[PDB]
């Protein structure tokens, strides 16, 4: 299993939200686009969001 | 230094449930429009990854 | 006494869920009602999944339903 002590939870956490920002900022340099999308589930998934693949 | 500075918001629920988790989950996205979701749990539970994924 | 034991379903439209409600009464009718009974619940079909597990949870769990039946929406 995975262990508790070498890194707390709240590191992992951090480790996370690097990954989501970095792939944010290599995307960026690839395309210099913002990723950001509209969130809501209940309509039909924002446009461009199909775009999101390469992400 | 990366160029995308992070915009967060965070919540916290007790107990898992689909119901309970794709609420809020869509809940938190409203007009929010937020990009990424990285979810964490103290539970021992196996299907929660599949519900997440499903969203 | 009796009890009421649920069932649930998901349909295409109101009229077949009166069709469902009207089986499920001939069950009733048909087997011991004083032993058991059946109750029949049901929804149209959502225009996403989500709003659909939503009413699963929410309109039709909340009834404690012991099964579900689904059809193939219309479109």
């Amino acid at each position: 299993s995975y262990d508790e002590w070498d890194y707390d939870l709240p590191a992992r956490v951090r480790d996370g939200i690097a990954i989501i920002t970095t792939a944010a900022s290599t995307m960026l340099s690839e395309h210099n686009s913002i990723p950001q999308s509209k969130s809501s589930c209940n309509n039909i998934q924002e446009s461009r969001v199909y775009e999101a693949h390469m992400l | 230094h990366l160029p995308v500075t992070p915009r967060v918001e965070l919540v916290t629920m007790q107990e898992s449930d689909p119901k309970s988790i794709i609420t809020r989950i869509c809940d938190l996205m409203s007009d929010k429009k937020v990009q990424g979701v990285v979810f964490g749990d103290d539970t021992d539970q196996e299907a929660i990854a599949q519900i997440l994924d499903f969203i | 006494d009796p009890k009421i034991v649920n069932i649930g379903a998901v349909l295409s439209t109101k009229k077949h869920e009166q069709i469902f409600r009207e089986a499920v009464n001939q069950a009733n009718f048909f087997h011991f009602t004083r032993k058991i009974q059946l109750n029949a619940t049901s929804v149209t079909h959502r225009p996403n999944a989500i709003q659909m597990a939503l009413s699963v949870c929410e309109d039709l769990i909340s009834s404690q339903v012991y099964a579900i039946l689904v059809s193939h929406p219309p479109a």
